[PDB]
């Protein structure tokens, strides 16, 4: 199989700038390779094919160069529309292989996020389970390390993180981690803490509470 | 015009059937190569298979041959996958699409969920208080709908997507911060018909 590699990962631009996405086939696929964007709720379109000619209804500021194993999306002066998801393809042989994809977000300045902790529902402690939520709000970048610590123990495979997309109007993130015990587990500890890292924190913030 | 009228998915066991379609029109089908493509929740677009205009000649995905055949109806301009012995990461939003390579008409996606959870209503808990809000648990399959005091409250609400967890049931939490009035979550579920209100109280 032909592995599609796209770099960077994230692209975090402003509107208006022209901009370039990078895609390496691991071996020769002359020139047949297409170029998509992606928003969510919307099925994907096309952008260029053949590397560099653009696709028949695709706007006039998307171009593409390269062959072999080297090809280059660039978006001229980008719109907000172009916040989004782009894919290159290869399809010059069997299986049809996609990049993993770079994502193109609203360039901001950094806010450190408002960190909140929740302990369970006395409702909920009736069921068996306990959850704790910690609420990491209205940050940038995206980028955010989260720690629970249960009496200082560090916590593995008992959490799972959900992050919102990129505010319309403010341009930030919130994360929650939601951290999950049985309730015999949560009656055997005190303290739950949710340490928060972040490039808008000098130091460590950490929100915690006493059952 | 090039159009692709893409049939309903559906909720689906391992090891489970399903066939999906797309009706074509605005373009000559009886010789146009058609192909799948799909994308799992939080992953990047993939190549299912390719059937061929002029010769009905068909290509697959290593994970999906044997399990996955793609056909078609020249006669009524459909296109179909058949998708059986289904795996949880077959799990996926499904495009028909136009040609073996250069992808310029989509289908709609035609969402396919392989699980063995039941459709199973949620649990709304309490996110107790500056910020409150409610914790949208145990849900099967998605989606629910959160608003706040039957939709008055819609700036700073921060409902988050829904993860699926271990136990192969969703949970999500909607969250809102408040100046300082009553504070109402309403969560629906259509898949199992229940909808149900939680007020948050300090
Ligand atoms: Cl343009
Ligand atoms: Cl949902």
């Amino acid at each position: 199989d032909i592995q599609m590699t796209q770099s960077p990962a994230t692209l975090s631009v402003s509107p208006g700038e022209t901009v370039t996405l990078s895609c390496r086939a691991s071996q020769s696929v002359r020139t047949n390779v297409a170029w998509y964007r992606h928003k969510a709720g919307q099925a994907p379109m096309i952008l260029v094919s053949g590397a560099s000619t653009r696709a028949s209804g695709a706007p006039a500021r998307f171009s593409g160069s390269g062959y072999g194993t080297e090809f280059t999306l660039t978006i001229t002066s980008l719109q907000s529309e172009d916040f989004a998801v782009y894919y290159c393809l290869q399809y010059n042989t069997w299986p049809r292989t996609f990049g993993q994809g770079t994502k193109v977000e609203v360039k901001r300045t950094v806010a450190a996020p408002s960190v909140f902790i929740f302990p369970p529902s006395d409702e909920q402690l009736k069921s068996g389970t306990a959850s704790v939520v910690c609420l990491l709000n209205n940050f940038y970048p995206r980028e955010a390390k989260v720690q629970w610590k249960v009496d200082n123990a560090l916590q593995s495979g008992n959490s799972q993180e959900s992050v919102t997309e990129q505010d319309s109007k403010d341009s930030t993130y919130s994360l929650s981690s939601t951290l999950t015990l049985s309730k015999a587990d949560y009656e055997k500890h005190k303290v739950y803490a949710c340490e928060v890292t972040h490039q808008g924190l000098s130091s460590p913030v950490t929100k915690s509470f006493n059952r | 015009q090039v159009q692709l009228q893409h049939s309903g998915g559906g909720l689906e066991q391992p090891g489970g059937s399903l066939r999906i379609s797309c009706a074509a029109s605005g373009f000559t089908f009886n010789t146009n190569d058609m192909s799948w493509v799909r994308q799992a929740p939080g992953k990047g677009l993939q190549w299912v298979s390719t059937i061929i205009g002029i010769d009905d000649t068909t290509h697959y995905a290593d994970s999906v041959r044997g399990r996955f055949t793609v056909s078609r109806d020249t006669s009524k301009n459909m296109v179909y996958l058949q998708m059986n012995s289904l795996r949880v990461e077959d799990t996926a939003l499904y495009y028909c699409v136009k040609n073996s390579g250069i992808y310029s008409f989509w289908g709609q996606g035609t969402l396919v969920t392989v699980s063995s959870a039941s459709t199973k209503g949620p649990s709304v808990f309490p996110l107790a208080p500056a910020a409150l809000g409610c914790l949208v648990k145990d849900y099967f399959p998605e989606p629910v709908t959160v608003s706040w005091n039957s939709g008055a409250l819609t700036s700073g609400v921060h409902t988050f997507p829904a993860v699926l967890q271990s136990s192969g049931l969703y949970s999500l939490s909607s969250v809102v911060t408040v100046p300082s009035q009553t504070y109402i979550c309403n969560v629906n579920h259509k898949p199992s018909n229940t909808k149900v209100d939680k007020k948050v109280e300090p």
